[PDB]
RNA sequence: UGGAGAGUUUGAUCCUGGCUCAGGACGAACGCUGGCGGCGUGCUUAACACAUGCAAGUCGAACGGAAAGGUCUCUUCGGAGAUACUCGAGUGGCGAACGGGUGAGUAACACGUGGGUGAUCUGCCCUGCACUUCGGGAUAAGCCUGGGAAACUGGGUCUAAUACCGGAUAGGACCACGGGAUGCAUGUCUUGUGGUGGAAAGCGCUUUAGCGGUGUGGGAUGAGCCCGCGGCCUAUCAGCUUGUUGGUGGGGUGACGGCCUACCAAGGCGACGACGGGUAGCCGGCCUGAGAGGGUGUCCGGCCACACUGGGACUGAGAUACGGCCCAGACUCCUACGGGAGGCAGCAGUGGGGAAUAUUGCACAAUGGGCGCAAGCCUGAUGCAGCGACGCCGCGUGGGGGAUGACGGCCUUCGGGUUGUAAACCUCUUUCACCAUCGACGAAGGUCCGGGUUCUCUCGGAUUGACGGUAGGUGGAGAAGAAGCACCGGCCAACUACGUGCCAGCAGCCGCGGUAAUACGUAGGGUGCGAGCGUUGUCCGGAAUUACUGGGCGUAAAGAGCUCGUAGGUGGUUUGUCGCGUUGUUCGUGAAAUCUCACGGCUUAACUGUGAGCGUGCGGGCGAUACGGGCAGACUAGAGU
């Protein structure tokens, strides 16, 4: 299931401009509702719990399946928040956000739930797929001459490309270099309170 | 029963009980009898009634009416009885 | 007797199936006695493969395959090199 | 590579110390809600009683026979003709001990782990060697009949076989005497001499269609038995044992064995828990935990036990013989009252108990299994499919813009805030659902007919899928059909108003409500989730509150009133040896599955597969002797004289 309402109401609440650019933020940048402008009390709890909230809807990612990324990214050796990072931007609509393929992430999820995607010539649907090295990020041949698709093209210099993937002319197709590590992921989060999270 | 086999199957199995308690009954008569020579001592009949005796059980071992096993025990049994007369 | 027969271990929607020797009264999940080779029937050729050196040993000492088991030994040719077939090779691809 | 705390004893404090809470899990249940798919999963209580259907059958290449089909006929016009493929009923072989269910019983070599069997069995499977040689007599089935209500059964002829019986020869029987090899003692194998002994079988043929059988040596497999170690509570169970402990001679067993028996002696077990009482199937595992531990043994898999209750044998290689037999007992049915039948803890399904867990479905398509030379038949195993959000995973129920920050709602300090880019509106695209259509892999498979040197092989042709016109691809349409649950004083993330006024009521804890309730009911807002959210119950955690890791006993609970002393535990310094503990290495085992790492594929995931760890333990060999332990000593320092 999907969170399907308000943004910017949560952006607020998070206290973080979570999507690229909103005038509905930074308006009102206190937390919504009737008591919106109250001194809230910093609590440990309180700020791990809206930072968990804040990796969540960043991505659109869901608690139980963040649940099971967590418990697999604690089992990989080494460290577990770079490694989880890693992993929640593997997945595929970050992907297209990255490659600049998408104004916002729930156009960007909807772009591959709604079938306008091969991977290596393979119909996905599924926005939960994580992408490995070497691969392909391709689209289907008839979705050519549609209106957002091109729109695409121009729209592919205000927001600068990570170094992790490689996009190529005529062929809107992406080339993933390799699984990217800390440093070119975009970080309007702090991390490691996700880690101190789950040991309680 | 209710099996259709299984009738045929009982129907067998009285045969066999009877064919093997004709055999049965004669080698325990004929042990009996062994003994009966033997705790005579008359070592004559005693002698020459083994070759009934072996030849007989041999006969229900090969039938399978018994099995080799206590076949050879109840031979070397009585072999080892006559060995001290 | 000594059964060499197709083990299932698979999925509802795939049939995954691993071949060792076995007691002929015996269930299919249950204790084999050596693992020599595994089938799956879902790529285009096939994905087959049987040790082929204990399989030898498990003919000669008498372990019988079962019905679709002695086709895919022809295939594998243990069967032809068995017998003193002209055909004692290997004809898998 | 892995460990969190908070509240509560006081006027205040610090300890001690319980209680409560924050987490996770279920074969779950109940409340609300609810779209689908994948994959798992579903009587945890009554091992309570079962209507109804199937779940063990197979061979005409073993034989006597012709009940049906079609045939060579005659010919009544609806009967004869076994000779004849084909085959009803019938005789024999194998199977039925596998397969599936349940967990009542069982505290036990029942189970887990490792060993011994020089003390053993093992049908059909493989391999090595000889033989198939003469015969006989019955009987089914059939036919004519008798009795009985039937269930079933008596009498008289007649006929076979790979059914039965008699034979000849044949070493893996025996006895005795000996050799030759090895030991671990009863003993083991290969032989010789002599005297005794035991086996079988036939069935078909297009004219190189083929199925058999018997005696044995060795493997393979299954099994039997025995043993070390391990694994609940309880002493408010201290004496248990007489075939008990052992021996001899016997019997019996496949086999050792008091397994049984005659005799003889009087032994065996136990405070390291005998005997007894209670509880309980056990395990790889599963839940939890940082681990050690604690709980648990459900899916899967392994082992055991049982099959209405209790007792016993038979066949057969193989028997708790669930759908075999004998008897007793309890329960339901028929009887013509003399007599008989039945056992769902198999697959369903019914009734009954419970809070509660499902279709009286399809296919043998695949695999495993049974039988037949084979085609083929059987398989409620198995593959599936239906129902239960019962659980896990996945995906949707739109997205980008969009202020005059619209109406309405709520609050208000009456200036406004809040819901809120959330809406209206524009614009774009159809994952899932809808219609239409094609359409599977699972089948280098299963049989027929071309060609194949025969075994084999395909050139290459027909036909065969329960799932299922299912999964999946493509076209058409338009945001269109698709969100609810819980909570908001602290733990704990999330607040104002109105209604109520110790009343209703809430609550886990401590507490709230007696006129201004952030704590009851409603509204608004918000938070956490989301096809799920809450309540219960159970268990672990927090609980270092049973402490091995990891606790304490002056006053908080806790030193026996004191001493002696039994078992036990523990033990100074030194020498040499053993190498039991300890420790090193290797070999074997520690099944598979599970858990961890890496890849691979189901659209990702759940799930699966492969390779590597895990399998901590145990057995054998080869090392070591620092420490502990045994032994043979030594010393005086402890101890005693
Ligand atoms: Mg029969
Ligand atoms: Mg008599
Ligand atoms: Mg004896
Ligand atoms: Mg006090
Ligand atoms: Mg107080
Ligand atoms: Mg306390
Ligand atoms: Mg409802
Ligand atoms: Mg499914
Ligand atoms: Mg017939
Ligand atoms: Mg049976
Ligand atoms: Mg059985
Ligand atoms: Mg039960
Ligand atoms: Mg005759
Ligand atoms: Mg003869
Ligand atoms: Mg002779
Ligand atoms: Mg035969
Ligand atoms: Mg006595
Ligand atoms: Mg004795
Ligand atoms: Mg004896
Ligand atoms: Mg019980
Ligand atoms: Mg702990
Ligand atoms: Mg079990
Ligand atoms: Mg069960
Ligand atoms: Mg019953
Ligand atoms: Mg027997
Ligand atoms: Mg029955
Ligand atoms: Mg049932
Ligand atoms: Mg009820
Ligand atoms: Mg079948
Ligand atoms: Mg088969
Ligand atoms: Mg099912
Ligand atoms: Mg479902
Ligand atoms: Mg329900
Ligand atoms: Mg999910
Ligand atoms: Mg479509
Ligand atoms: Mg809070
Ligand atoms: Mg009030
Ligand atoms: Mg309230
Ligand atoms: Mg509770
Ligand atoms: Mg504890
Ligand atoms: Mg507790
Ligand atoms: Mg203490
Ligand atoms: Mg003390
Ligand atoms: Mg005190
Ligand atoms: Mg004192
Ligand atoms: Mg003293
Ligand atoms: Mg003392
Ligand atoms: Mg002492
Ligand atoms: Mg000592
Ligand atoms: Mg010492
Ligand atoms: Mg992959
Ligand atoms: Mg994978
Ligand atoms: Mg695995
Ligand atoms: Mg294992
Ligand atoms: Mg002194």
């Amino acid at each position: 299931a999907r969170y399907t309402g308000p943004v910017t109401r949560k952006s607020r609440r998070l206290r973080t401009d979570l999507v690229g650019g909103d005038q509905a933020f930074e308006k009102r940048p206190y937390p919504p509702g009737q008591h919106g402008r109250a001194r809230i009390k910093e609590s440990e709890y309180l700020l791990q719990l809206q930072e968990k909230q804040k990796a969540r809807f960043t991505y659109g990612v869901m608690e139980k399946q963040f649940r099971r990324y967590y418990e697999e990214a604690v089992r990989q050796p080494g460290k577990t928040g770079e490694e989880l990072l890693k992993i929640l931007e593997s997945r595929l609509d970050n992907v297209i956000y990255r490659a600049g393929l998408a104004r916002t992430r729930r156009m960007a999820r909807q772009l591959v739930s709604h079938g306008h995607f091969n991977v290596n010539g393979v119909h996905v649907n599924v926005p939960s797929y994580r992408v490995s090295q070497y691969d392909i990020v391709d689209v289907r041949d008839k979705s050519l001459n549609t209106v957002p698709f091109q729109i695409a093209r121009e729209t592919a210099g205000e927001r600068p490309i990570p170094s992790w993937l490689q996009v190529v002319g005529e062929r809107q197709r992406v080339l993933i270099h390799q699984l990217p590590e800390r440093a070119q992921i975009d970080v309007p989060l702090t991390e490691q309170l996700i880690v101190e999270y789950y040991s309680k | 029963a209710n099996i259709k086999s299984q009738q045929k199957r009982n129907r067998t199995n009285e045969r066999a009980r009877l064919r093997n308690k004709a055999v049965k009954s004669s080698l325990r008569t004929a042990v009996r009898a062994f003994r009966e020579a033997a705790h005579a001592g008359d070592k004559a009949k005693a002698a020459e009634l083994l070759a009934s005796t072996n030849r007989k059980l041999d006969k229900a071992a090969s039938k399978g009416v018994i099995h080799k096993n206590q076949a050879a025990n109840k031979k070397s049994a009585l072999a080892q009885a006559l060995n001290k007369l | 007797a000594v059964k060499i027969k197709l083990t299932r271990l698979g999925k509802i929607r795939n049939p995954q199936y691993r071949v060792a020797v076995a007691d002929a009264r015996t269930r299919r999940d249950g204790r084999a006695i050596e693992v020599i080779g595994r089938y799956h029937p879902k790529e285009e050729p096939s994905l087959i493969e049987i040790n082929s050196e204990r399989a030898q040993y498990w003919l000669s000492v008498g372990a019988q395959p079962t019905e679709p088991v002695l086709k895919l030994l022809k295939i594998t040719g243990d069967w032809q090199k068995f017998k003193g077939l002209p055909g004692a090779q290997g004809r898998l691809k």
